[PDB]
Parts: structure tokens; C-alpha cells; sequence
RNA sequence: AAUCCGGUUAAUAUUCCGGAACCAGAAGGUGGAAUCAACACGGCAACGUAAAUGAAGUUGGAGACGUCGGCGGGAGCCCUGGGAAGAGUUCUCUUUUCUUUUUAACAAACCACACCCUGAAAUCGGUUUAUCCGGAGCUAGGGUAUGGUGUUUGGAAGAGUUCAGCGGCUGAAUCCGGUGCGCUCUCGACGGCCCUUGAAAAUCCAACGGAAGUUGUUUUCACAUCUGGUCGUACUCAUAACCGCAGCAGGUCUCCAAGGUGAACAGCCUCUAGUUGAUAGAACAAUGUAGAUAAGGGAAGUCGGCAAAAUGGAUCCGUAACUUCGGGAUAAGGAUUGGCUCUAAGGGUAUCAACUUAGAACU
């Protein structure tokens, strides 16, 4: 698995056709994990900020399959 | 009647030994009906199959006697079954001693004895002198004080 | 600083144990620094309402020890069979039947 | 052992198939003189020796 | 060449299921990099960087290597101080006794004996447990390389585990640390030993060489794309699955290895796991097999001290003839040993960690 530290990188990989699905994981420390299943790697972005979390979630392309915890 | 198959399944499902598996002796008919791992899991959920706690192996006596032995108990000639070299090797004692003397030795050099004194008090430290850290200290105190 | 509850609402409803036994047994057998009777200002038991046992401790002092002391006098009063101590929330215990 | 050759498993498979009782309708045939399998083998008692 | 975790069956799992990777091969594609100063730059250097053409030929490396001994590092285990969940105990005592407190491959970032640079060292210094090192450049100072079974994060808490409810579901917890002549494995740097010096090859990489060579050329760079046959796979591996004619007290290679006592993988006892299997019952006659003990004597027994007994650990004292000088030697002979309350030293940064010896009483 790969960790992505850049939000726009996460969007770019999500835009790429190899992206298959996305998971949003809400942890007990109010930190969210945006995980993106690609052909080769599970790309994970750890967003500790709430406001950046849902603007990213609405930033995700509508065609992509986003799934709850 | 026979519940050997049920016991082997219960041990595997509960992740313990068959010695730790307990079946309600008043539910033999329903346990015998349970023939799969789904059935055994349902029995464990219902409480008809229980993993028993481990046997008791308390270390209370062991902790108490080790607390006694650190103060100097049970350490007389009537309790020593190995040689002095076996119970505490002289190689370990001298290796610890050399490390202690050398660490303090270069500590004084970096603090401010010099190179010549450090080189003299080192071959002497290797030469079985300075039986402990205090003895090396007193030698350092008398050295360079008789000189100055 | 740290704050603990021992709920006994079922006990006081059914006359199982009373406040006097709760308070006196706690005071008598709280092992603060290995001694009893030295509660001082560090550990004070200040019950509110006739259903609670509240212990305020200014030092590390475990709810497991509260559960320890509770189970002691349930055994002394010889009805541990019908009463057990269960934790509900952080530092709060209470008494359950079968 | 667990490590087998394919040739061994074939011989073992045929040995297993030949180590079976006789069908019952064989015993009812006209002119039948066969009642029980005279070539039966047990795994402890007789070895295949392959 | 390259696979891990969790789950799953009545019986199969590194093979299935879920999730997460990896290897090799192949083609072209996308993004970037070199190039009209054809085949990149930086660093005094060790060498570094995401790339950075290299034919024939030659050469080098890896693969690829004994055994022993201590030393240091890591991992698991053991041990341990608190917290939290249940559970055992509770005449009395015990802020306790026990259990559960878990984190894989893989991915990224991070991390100091050899080497380099300045400088020139005797009043010689540096330094290991172990005496090696230095005008063939020490010490010191600053660098380079090697780099996980380390740390931080992804995987990944949603899993697994523990508990509390509800009729599959809902709540919690799954925490913060220590320690070592400990154990197993492993790694590092060394030391010893040999009239003993302790495999090959397939594969893989590199160098030297310089053939070729506005578009076009290259690109061991980052990405996506596709594929991976055949056979083995149950189970036993043994006081019942093997070989001894047998469900035979025999034999048959090897891996894992908890706590206490103790020098110890000894014996004895226990935890996990496993088993409670080996015709039974009742009686205690002779003889027997297997263990014990015996007054006084102490080898009178016997072919012969055969069997048995006696001695035995550790500490201190003491130790002959003889000798190939190495031994003899634990020679022979003496003394001492519990429990408990104490001090005395021996380490690390006022304070922490750790068994190891010397006494002193009292009993």
C-alpha cells in the first residue's frame, strides 16, 4: 500500500482510469482516511481536518464509487 | 451419546484445547444435533459450549521469595550448588570493571586528566590495579596533586 | 482530581446494602499508601443521594480497587451469589443481579 | 509419503478401486460361482510393494 | 525469481474466500529525461542524483562456502511497574491472584568496523573483554558508503482479542512504560586452530572497449496494459497408520521448546497442549521379581568385597611419593552450610536500575 500526502494527488489518481473504488474511513480520533483502490496499489490519504474532509469528498468525481466505513 | 466430533469442532472454533472445552451436560441432545461449525458457533453464542479458564499458576510465592533474595536471603553456603565461577563468571566481572574504569577514565580526559595521565592510568587499569571505581578515583586525586 | 462512582441503586431499593455499610467499610479499608484511616484531602468519599458512592481521589487510585473493595463486603454479607459488580462507564461501577 | 509421483498415484488409485466388495447383483446371476472378493487387501495386513 | 494477514470445511489451505502485495516475460502507449556543445550534471574527494545510447571482444564480481571461542546489535520469548476489562479468593489477610491487552508480507521516509578531506604526531598516543593501530599519515575535526528482524507512517482496525447489553444488531476497551552474564534465532566486528585451509554449475550484475547512430534519435526513469502450463498437496510419521509375521517394552532423520528449584536442556514439581491408554475383581500362603531397614560384630562369607553399603554440591584451609615438569590432584586429610533482622561494599544520569560476594548478631 501507498500513502499520499497531497490532496490534489489523490484527486489526480482518482481521475486516472485505473481507479476502481474509494473508501472513507472515520476513525475514533476524528481523522478520516480516504482510500482509493487502483489496479496496483491502495492509495491512502490521511486527512486530519474535518472541513478539508467533506470538500474533498464532494471533490471526488461523481462516477467514482465512494463507500462508507 | 457420542460427542467426540462436537468436542473437536468446539476446540477448533474456541481456539483452545479439548481439555479447555466445556459442554453443558444437561444439553446433550441439542449439542449432538449440532454437527457443523455454524452449529457449534451457535452453541457457543447460546452459552451451551464454554471455553474454561486456564489452571492456576500464580507467581505470588515466586515474587515473594525473589523479593526476599534481593535483600540477601537464601544465599548462604548451604544454598550455593554451583561454583563461584558458575554463579558469577570472573570474566563478566572483569569485563564490567574494565568498561566502568575506561568510561570514567575518558570522562575525566574530556572533562580536563590529560593525554599522558590517561595513557598511564589505562595500562595500569588494564594491569589489575584500581579494584573499583572509587580506588581509581583516589589514585587520580593523589596523582597530579603530589606533582602540583 | 479523578472521580469515581459505585452505583447501588438496586441495592438500596431492595435493602441489600445500606449507605452506612458502604461508607464505613470504604473508609476502613481504603489502603492509601499502605495504611487505612489516612484518607486526608487526597481521597475523600462524598456521597450524593442515597443511591451513590462517590470517591474523589487526587492521586492515582484504581476503579479495580473499588471493585476489589466492593466484592469484599458482598462476600462478607454472603450474597455474592445474587450480586456482582459490573462497570458501565469510565470509573463508574454498579451492582447487577443474575 | 505426501510427495508422490503421478505413476504411484495411478497404481494406488487402481489398488483402491480393486479393494472393494463385489456388487450384490453379481451373486444372483445364472451360473454364477462368485460370492466374495478373493483379492481383498488391507493396508496394515498386506502391502502393495510398488 | 516471486505471498502475506484474517476468515472459511464434517474432512483442504502460504493453494479456497476477503483484503493486501510480489515476480518474470511481452508489446506498444502516456508523462518526464538526454541530444544541432551527438550520448546528463554535482562533489577537492570518498561518491551522489528519476532518467543519463554502448555491438563484437575481453575481464571482474556475485552465486560460493570450514570449525571453535568469547563480545556487541536486533527479533521473539521470559521477566516487570501502572491503567483498563472480566474471572478466582475473601473466618482473617492480601490497592492481589489469574486471564485479556495483538499488528503480517509489502510500500515510503529515516537512521555510525571500512573509505575520503584538512593536519602532521615522542613528554608517543588511540584503543578492545581479548594488543592491535599510526610519517604507507595516528589522535582530533568534518565528510562518504553500507542500512533492517530499527523508528515513524501506509497496510490497519474495519481485523483479531476481551467484556457489557439487545433480538443478526448495539456499546465500550484493545493503554503508557521499564529491565538483563536470561533463552532461542539471527546479525556485526573480531580472536584461535590446521603437514586438515574447509564444492561446482545454472543464473545475475558490472567494468574495459568503441561498432553503430526544425526533424529525428535514444531513455537499466516514473506510470498504467496482458499473461503465468504440468505433477505432488488427505492422513500417520509412531508404546496402534513405517520396519521387526502383530495394534511387538525393539529400531527409524530432523524443527519449535513456558515457570520454580539449581551451575544446568540435570533430577524433582507446575502452566499451555495431550492423555487417563496397558483384562479386571477380591484376597494377602509358601517360593519368587522389584525395592526398603536391621541390635552387637565388621569380610569371619566367597575362587574373588560378587552384590550392597559408604562417599558425594558448594565455600575455606590443606595436600605426599613420583614426574616426560605439563601433571599427579577433587591426592590424601580438616572445617563450614538453615531461617530471620541487619548493615558493608561493588554500577548509571540529587535520582534510577541490578544479582554478586563479605561479615555482624539473633534464632
Amino acid at each position: 500500500p501507498r500513502q499520499i500526502s497531497d490532496i490534489k494527488q489523490f484527486l489526480e489518481i482518482a481521475r486516472r482510469k485505473d481507479a476502481t473504488s474509494a473508501r472513507i474511513k472515520k476513525n475514533t480520533n476524528k481523522d478520516v482516511k480516504f482510500k482509493l483502490r487502483c489496479s496496483k496499489y491502495l492509495y491512502t490519504l490521511v486527512v486530519a481536518d474535518a472541513k478539508k474532509a467533506e470538500k474533498l469528498r464532494q471533490s471526488l468525481p461523481p462516477d467514482l464509487t465512494v463507500t462508507e466505513v | 451419546a457420542n460427542l467426540r466430533t462436537q468436542k473437536r469442532l468446539a476446540a477448533s472454533v474456541l481456539k483452545c484445547g479439548k481439555r479447555k472445552v466445556w459442554m453443558d451436560p444437561n444439553e446433550i441432545s441439542e449439542i449432538s444435533n449440532a454437527n457443523s461449525r455454524q452449529n457449534v458457533r451457535k452453541l457457543i453464542k447460546d452459552g451451551l459450549v464454554i471455553r474454561k479458564p486456564n489452571l492456576m499458576h500464580s507467581r505470588f510465592r515466586i515474587r515473594k521469595t525473589h523479593a526476599a533474595k534481593r535483600l540477601g536471603r537464601h544465599t548462604g553456603y548451604g544454598k550455593r550448588k554451583g561454583t563461584a565461577e558458575a554463579r558469577m563468571p570472573s570474566a563478566v566481572v572483569w569485563m564490567r570493571r574494565q568498561r566502568v574504569l575506561r568510561r570514567l577514565l575518558r570522562k575525566y580526559r574530556e572533562s580536563g586528566i590529560d593525554k599522558h595521565l590517561y595513557h598511564t592510568l589505562y595500562l595500569e587499569a588494564k594491569g589489575n590495579t584500581f579494584k573499583h571505581k572509587r580506588a581509581l578515583i583516589e589514585h587520580i586525586q593523589r596523582a597530579k596533586a603530589e606533582a602540583n | 482530581s479523578n472521580k469515581y462512582i459505585i452505583d447501588a441503586t438496586a441495592a438500596v431499593n431492595d435493602k441489600i446494602f445500606d449507605v452506612a455499610a458502604f461508607e464505613k467499610y470504604l473508609i476502613d479499608r481504603i489502603k492509601v499508601d499502605g495504611k487505612t484511616g489516612n484518607l486526608g484531602s487526597s481521597v475523600v468519599v462524598s456521597r450524593e443521594g442515597s443511591s451513590k458512592i462517590a470517591v474523589i481521589a487526587h492521586i492515582d487510585f484504581s476503579g479495580r480497587y473499588l471493585k476489589y473493595l466492593t466484592k469484599k463486603f458482598l462476600k462478607k454479607h454472603s450474597l455474592r451469589d445474587w450480586l456482582r459488580v459490573v462497570s458501565t462507564k469510565k470509573g463508574v461501577y454498579e451492582l447487577r443481579y443474575y | 509419503p505426501s510427495h508422490k509421483s503421478f505413476r504411484t498415484k495411478q497404481k494406488l488409485a487402481k489398488a483402491a478401486r480393486q479393494n472393494r466388495p463385489i456388487p450384490q447383483w453379481i451373486r444372483l446371476r445364472t451360473g454364477n460361482t462368485v460370492h466374495y472378493n478373493m483379492k481383498r487387501r488391507h493396508w496394515r495386513r498386506t502391502k502393495l510393494n510398488i
